[PDB]
């Protein structure tokens, strides 16, 4: 079972439990 | 001989290979066509190819002639028909294989596939 | 249609290929013939020839070609390099910091003058 | 008609052009983030950076050994990644002539690529015995996820725009949907 | 699908039986990988002389080109491994050394021919004689012909090594062989390294020559330029004692 | 040993061509090795074919597969002429096949007419579906000839 | 065998010293290997079914000839007749293994051709080895007062060594690039047969 | 000195006439000749070097590659040759095996150290095929 | 086969031999710890 | 079963281990180059922020000669002009222990 | 004329040699009787239009033209009959050689630059190309077994010499036939 192997390995490793932009935008919207 | 004079005189050394073939294979190998690449260079490369092929053909003919006058063709070069017509020299596979084996190529085949 | 030529066709068909090109099976047959001839000549020169001679000839041949195939875990495919050596190289390369870039150069820079195609006309 | 920045070609009338210079079959192309740059990879083992303003090559990258099958710009257009025959993925930046990161861990050839929409993770897939997907970290170059379950050749990959979904397809007609965070 | 039946049945029955026999194969346990994984993870004691192979340093470790002594030292462990109890012939070390020298000379000659030009002439005592030489440019060829003609009249004399002034002048410019030349020469052919993939891969995967030094030299994209390129012209806690520990370790390693 | 798809009789024929006599064990070993090599070549060729978004195995793919494996190239297999197989008969139940090949004169070859030049590459456009419905125009396929669940 | 013919041929070609026995053995091995390894039909006239009837070496040689004495001239002329197969048919055929590799007793024209070829090989080998040795000495260049009773007058001249012969042989075996032009861009090992220099 | 106990041990302990060891009174020494060997080879194959310069013909990164080449070549050749020799029933290594390996795998020929025909079945098959062809 | 540089193999062999010597064939554990440091 | 882990499950085991090790990842899309640059700068790692390496680089004589001359024909000391391991002693101890243990039975 | 051999001094004298060989063969056949052929004509293609400006990419037509040229050269080498497989093999080899040559040219033309020295460094330039346009072409020819002199000789002398020899042989054949008839 994979779970048992994973648990064993994990235990063995000690795993504890600025304004120009707005201007251009406004012009493009206008 | 000089590169400059040879390139200038290239007008008198145009090979027999058409321009379409040269453009096709130059583009396949990664070189644009003559309009962007001096036509002299394309002609020079085609001339080199022609020289190589001519040398191979000469070697093949030399190999063929000696064989003309035990008496069994070498294994591995299956190819041919009835044997041609008249006493004409025929470009068979054995001569071509023996000739090109000098250039590093190998053209062995099988005769009876079973 | 010779034999083994109707069998290679079926083998390829049974693996997805929905089309073909005549003279492909001919190419495969000729390749098999040439490989057999080369291996047999090498074995004959090595040593009646035993199985040890054939094994030695194949082992010697494998030294400089056929370094591919679909090998999986620790199978010498895709070049034949060992995974540990590649991990060492990756560790060495993945140590340096990523290059620093500024928004004014994000998309317009290029490598040094020595590694560019400048003036090749 | 297409336009060229070279004065000698002022107002030339053509609507299709050619880019020559590869010496083998071409397997990938990626338009940049209009677009002014293009990438391409072929079977000779080279990656080329073209220009869509003068229509000529600018650089060549020679970090591969064997065919290159895929290439991809980044989501924003400064980084690109390439994978090929030698079972390794590399991440380049156009400012440098060498790979800045090398990513080992696959067991067979690569057959797909993708980028995370935030431009710091990369996906890849392999064929043959090892049909698994992986997710690398651009900062460290270490895998952080593996997805298994495919049984056929994987042909495509795609990452959702929100950034929490991944879709992959194979030659059996199956499409999978993966949860990146939970790997399920 | 209909034509599939006909295609299948076109074969003889014996071939069909041979094909159908495949189902009895015992699949792919690939247990042969066990030895590979293990490797990667009265009487004479033949195992005490094989272990001596690692005692002698390699050529790269020391910097000495292998000679008869090193090869002689290396021979015996291989023989004992393969089962040759008797040993090796007395005069094998010299043969092996000569073969190694010839191989290295051939490889180096292959690399040099594809990246150098204007080599020493063939007047006498120099050049390549009956071997394969380098190319010659027009101007250098003209000057060499003129100098060779002149030297017959006694006007000019050779240098200490037998090179005429033009040849010595040309040889002055050439610099040492680098890695760019090796990389370029490996694109043309194999250079005799068809059996050493590790060397070629190491060459390919290394840094580009002259990149670490010029790590911050860049160009820019600018279509106005001719080519689109614009060239710019607890005890002892580590977080506090780390420096001292590093210094002592550096002194220890030396 | 295992079961071999390659018939050892071909190995026997090749050995006979070289004047060599083989026992059963070396014959089996050689046949198995040749089978493995053919498998490797097929794997590489299919890899190259799939890399180009196709389901049609051509000769260029096999040539590339041979190139990556460091094998000597095979020349002359691109010819556009048809492939015709002859049929000899060694004896009852042992037919043999050969490649039909008839000699020709250089006149007939050099004087032949060139094939037709295919037109240039071009592209067009049309509407495959509008709001989920396929218009019945000439470009779209006819309704006469798998596109709807029925569970 | 043939040691003395080798010595005479070396003397003719510019080796006035006294080469040791190893040089002779190596040269004999090379020549034996080459020999064992070993208008016109293909001329333009052969294109038709029926035929119809018709109708720096020199400079050095001259300098040496001008720069030798009468006794040296006599010795040089006498050595010039040295041959491998001049009135030695049986000995050469035994030393060439004719029977084991071909039908025995060919014509004597073949023997004359073989002698000519062998003379040419020895000439070329000596001429190249001399240059190699001279270059080695020239690069290398850049304590007993009183005197004895058997001391040489001036010495200074030494013969060639086996290593020089080996280097010359390696130099002679190289082929033109036209035999490799078909392996460009690939990693294929080149393999060929012995080159008949 | 045979026996394997070792020589030169200053402890408590013979043939009639033992062989003298090897010694050199004064000279360059092997530590210099071995290092100069590579530059000598480069000079040999480079064509020649002008006065006032020598030695620095290979950059530091290429000498390491050359040395690795040499070591790998030696190891591979010896490993192949020993097995090849043991194959044919021999119990000692002779120059013939090394020469065979070098000739047939590397195209190297070192001087101065000392066929195939078809059988009847192939001829019969060729005759049958040719007869069927006509 | 699988390929890798010679240097790595030689260094690994030397290290393994030295460790086998030091640990006396695995009969002695030189990595044990007594106390709490 | 025999072996503690058959190869075919290696990929699944590694996937689960990696899932356990890295439970949380950054999966927030950006919108322009500046955001990506900022994210790259923020996430830098101490262990992967080094610098590129540096290019690889390459009167008493009479006394030394006298010493070398005086050390002529010395079998062992000449070569040197030493890492003891006590292998023979350990072999002797092992064999003695084996012999004593065997004698225990008899 | 795109798919036909150019016009120059080399294709001429080659057509001439082939025609002279055919005529002499006819005379020899007449002598033997005491058979007939027709001149080689290179075909062409119907008018073709191409968008933009680029090479005409058609594999079959180009391969057939190359095969025609190879057959012409092989016949000029003194052949009368052939086998299809041999022609296919030589055609494939020729195409591969062409591609190798062009790839070598491109490999040399775009190599990594080198540091400048001497007057180049004095002017301030740092890097200069490591192969000048002359050396690029010289290396391209050398790596494939060629030289300027060999190509010049092949283009200028061999064809002329063969033509002269063929003319002499034809004159001798005519004289012999006339004398035999008398």
């Amino acid at each position: 079972n994979l779970n048992q192997i994973v648990t064993d390995y994990l235990k063995k490793k000690g795993f504890t439990r600025k304004y120009l932009k707005a201007f251009l935008l406004l012009k493009n919207w206008i | 001989a000089s590169l400059r004079e040879f390139l200038n005189k290239m007008d008198d050394y145009a090979p027999i290979i058409p321009d379409a073939v040269t453009n096709y294979y130059m583009t396949r190998a990664g070189l644009p066509p003559p309009p962007q690449t001096d036509i002299r260079l394309a002609r020079l490369l085609a001339l080199a190819t022609q020289k190589f092929i001519a040398d191979i053909a000469a070697d093949a003919y030399q190999y063929s002639r000696i064989r003309a006058s035990l008496g069994i063709q070498r294994p591995g070069y299956g190819g041919g028909g009835q044997g041609g017509s008249q006493n004409r020299t025929v470009l068979t596979m054995e001569d071509l294989g023996m000739a090109v084996s000098e250039f590093g190529v190998n053209v062995k085949r099988s005769e009876f596939y079973r | 249609r010779p034999r083994d030529a109707r069998t290679l066709e079926l083998l390829l068909t049974a693996q997805g290929v929905t089309s073909f090109e005549p003279r492909v099976s001919q190419l495969l047959l000729d390749f098999a013939y040439r490989h057999t001839a080369a291996v047999l000549s090498d074995a004959l020169h090595l040593s009646s020839i035993t199985a040890n001679a054939v094994a030695l000839a194949i082992s010697s041949r494998l030294g400089y070609q056929f370094r591919g195939g679909g090998g999986g875990y620790y199978g010498g495919g895709g070049g034949g390099a060992s995974k540990d050596w590649m991990l060492e190289l990756a560790r060495e390369r993945n140590k340096v910091a990523l290059p620093r870039v500024l928004p004014s150069e994000w998309g317009v820079r290029l490598p040094g003058e020595r590694f560019v195609l400048s003036g090749v006309s | 008609p297409l336009k060229s920045a070279l004065e000698n070609e002022k107002n030339l009338k053509v609507n299709n052009r050619k880019l020559i210079g590869h010496s083998g079959p071409v397997y990938g192309v990626s338009f940049s983030d209009s677009s002014k740059l293009l990438l391409s990879c072929s079977a000779d083992g080279q990656i080329r950076l073209w220009s869509l303003e003068i229509w000529a090559c600018l650089c060549i990258y020679k970090a591969h050994d064997g065919p290159v099958f895929r290439v991809l710009w980044g989501p924003h257009g400064h980084y690109f990644a390439s994978a090929g025959w030698d079972k390794t993925v590399r991440v380049f930046t156009q400012d440098h002539a060498s790979a800045v990161r090398i990513m080992v861990g696959h067991d067979t050839s690569i057959s797909a690529l993708a980028w995370h929409p935030n431009g710091t993770y990369v996906f890849s897939a392999s064929d043959e015995m090892d049909k698994s997907i992986r997710m690398w970290s651009v900062i460290t170059g270490n895998c952080v996820r593996i997805f298994t379950g495919h049984t056929h050749y994987i042909t495509a990959l795609e990452c959702a725009h929100n950034g929490k979904i991944l879709a992959s397809a194979d030659t059996g007609g199956n499409i999978f949907i993966w949860d990146i965070e939970k790997g399920t | 699908e209909r034509r599939l039946k006909g295609e299948v049945m076109q074969l003889p029955a014996r071939d069909r039986r041979r094909i159908k026999e495949l189902a009895h194969n015992d699949f792919d346990p690939y247990d042969a990988l066990a030895n590979v994984l293990m490797e990667h993870a009265l009487k004479m004691n033949f195992d005490l002389e094989i272990r001596k192979r690692y005692a002698q340093p390699l050529a790269v470790e020391s910097g000495e080109f292998p000679d008869t002594s090193n090869i002689e030292s290396r021979m015996l462990p291989f023989c004992y491994e393969a089962g040759l109890s008797s040993g090796h012939a007395p005069d094998a070390a010299q043969f092996m050394s000569i073969a190694t020298e010839t191989f290295i000379k051939e490889v180096m000659s292959a690399i040099f021919s594809r990246t150098r030009s204007n080599g020493p002439g063939d007047s006498g005592s120099a050049g390549f004689g009956l071997g394969s030489g380098w190319i010659q440019t027009h101007r250098y060829r003209k000057q060499l012909a003129k100098e060779e003609e002149a030297f017959q009249r006694g006007e000019i004399s050779r240098d200490k090594m037998g090179l005429l002034p033009v040849e010595a002048k040309a040889a002055s410019e050439r610099g040492p062989l680098g890695m760019a030349d090796v990389r370029l020469a490996l694109e043309m052919g194999d250079c005799g390294l068809a059996g050493f993939p590790v060397i070629v891969k190491s060459v390919i995967y290394g840094w580009r020559e002259g990149e670490l030094e010029n790590w911050e030299d860049y160009t820019y994209v600018d279509p106005s330029r001719p080519d689109g390129i614009a060239i710019p012209s607890w005890e002892g806690a580590e977080p506090e004692t780390s420096d001292l520990l590093n210094a002592v370790l550096d002194s220890c390693l030396a | 040993g295992p079961k071999l798809l390659w018939n050892p009789e071909n190995v026997r024929d090749v050995a006979d061509a070289l004047g060599i006599t083989l026992s059963e064990e070396p014959l089996r070993l050689l046949a198995q090795d040749v089978e493995y090599r053919i498998g490797q070549v097929i794997v590489e060729s299919l890899r190259f074919m799939r890399a180009a978004n196709r389901t049609t195995l051509t000769v260029q793919d096999v040539s590339l597969a041979l190139r990556v494996l460091d094998v000597e190239p095979l020349y002359g297999y691109e010819s556009t002429r048809p492939l015709r197989y002859g049929e000899a008969s060694l004896g009852p139940g042992q037919p043999l096949f050969y490649i039909d090949d008839e000699e020709v004169d250089f006149e007939k070859v050099i004087n032949a007419p060139l094939p037709k030049v295919p037109r240039d590459m071009t592209f067009t456009a049309h509407w495959l579906a509008v709001e989920g419905v396929q218009p019945s125009i000439p470009q779209n396929p006819t309704t006469a000839e798998d596109l709807l669940p029925k569970g | 065998a043939n040691w003395f013919e080798l010595c005479q041929m070396m003397y003719v070609s510019g080796e006035t010293g006294e080469p040791s026995l190893e040089t002779t053995g190596i040269i004999e091995d090379i020549v034996r290997q080459q020999v064992i390894e070993i208008g016109l039909p293909w001329e333009p006239a052969s294109f038709y079914s029926v035929e119809v009837p018709e109708r720096q070496r020199l400079r050095k040689a001259d300098e040496r000839t001008k720069a030798m004495t009468k006794e040296e001239y006599v010795t040089w002329s006498e050595f010039r007749q040295a041959s491998f197969t001049y009135r030695k048919g049986k000995r050469f055929r035994e030393w060439a293994g004719f029977g084991l590799v071909t039908d025995s007793k060919p014509s004597d024209d073949i023997i004359d051709i073989l002698g000519f070829l062998t003379f040419e090989m020895v000439q070329t080998l000596t001429e190249e080895a001399l240059k190699i040795k001279e270059q080695e000495d020239l690069h290398r260049e850049r304590l007993t007062g009183g005197g004895g009773l058997f001391d040489p007058p001036n010495e200074g001249r030494t013969p060639v060594e086996p290593r020089h012969i080996q280097e010359a042989f390696r130099r002679l075996q190289q082929r033109p690039k036209k035999a490799r032009a078909m392996l460009n861009g690939t990693k294929l090992q080149q393999r060929t047969q012995l080159k008949l220099f | 000195n045979i026996g394997g106990a070792g020589s030169g041990r200053p402890t408590y302990t013979q043939p009639a006439l033992p062989k003298t060891p090897a010694f050199q009174l004064e000279g360059e020494g092997e530590r210099v000749l071995n290092k100069k060997k590579l530059d000598e080879l480069v000079r040999q194959v480079c064509g020649g070097t002008a006065e006032g310069q020598d030695g620095n013909m290979l950059t530091p990164e290429v000498e390491e590659s050359v040395l690795n080449m040499a070591d790998a070549f030696v190891d591979n050749v010896l490993h192949q040759a020993c097995r090849n020799a043991k194959e044919r029933g021999s119990k000692v290594l002779e120059i013939r095996d090394i020469q065979l390996v070098l000739e047939r795998v590397y195209n190297i020929r070192i001087p101065g150290y000392a066929k195939v025909q078809p059988n009847s079945n192939w001829i019969k098959k060729m005759s049958a095929v040719q007869a069927a062809k006509v | 086969p699988v390929f890798a540089p010679l240097k790595r193999q030689y260094q690994l062999a030397r290290l393994h031999e030295q460790l086998q010597a030091a640990t006396n064939g695995g009969r002695t554990n030189i990595f044990k710890v007594v106390g709490f440091g | 079963d025999h072996m503690e882990l058959d190869p075919k499950n290696i990929y699944e085991v590694e996937a689960k281990i990696l899932l356990a090790t890295y439970p949380k990842l950054d999966l927030e899309p950006t919108k322009n180059a500046e955001e990506t640059i900022a994210k790259l700068e923020k996430l830098a790692h101490p262990e992967h922020s080094h610098k590129p390496p540096e290019p690889k680089v390459r009167d008493e004589a009479l006394a030394a000669e006298q010493e070398r001359y005086m050390l002529t024909l010395d079998e062992r000391l000449s070569s040197k002009l030493w890492e003891p391991r006590f292998e023979r002693f350990k072999l002797i101890e092992n064999i003695k222990q084996e012999h004593a243990e065997k004698k225990e039975q008899e | 004329g795109h798919f036909t051999a150019p016009s120059s001094r080399l294709t001429r004298r080659i057509d001439a040699n082939i025609r002279q060989m055919q005529e002499t063969r006819k005379l020899c056949s007449k002598i033997g009787v005491i058979i007939q052929t027709h001149p080689f004509v290179e075909a062409d293609i119907e008018p073709h239009y191409i968008s933009g400006e680029g090479p005409v990419m058609a594999g079959e037509v180009c391969r057939s033209a190359l095969q025609r040229s190879v057959a012409k050269i092989f016949y000029h080498a003194g052949f009368e009959e052939l086998q299809p497989s041999a022609l296919d093999c030589i055609t494939d080899i020729a195409s591969d050689y062409f591609q190798k040559l062009v790839r070598t040219f491109n490999v040399y033309r775009e190599a990594e630059k080198k540091p400048a020295t001497g007057a180049a460094a004095e002017r301030g330039a740092r890097f200069v190309p490591r192969f000048t346009p002359e050396e690029v072409i010289l290396h391209t020819l050398d790596e494939n077994g060629h030289d300027i002199d060999s190509l010049e000789a092949y283009a200028r002398d061999e064809v002329e010499r063969l033509g002269n020899k063929l003319a002499q042989i034809h004159e001798r054949m005519k004289g012999h036939l006339a004398d035999l008839l008398r």
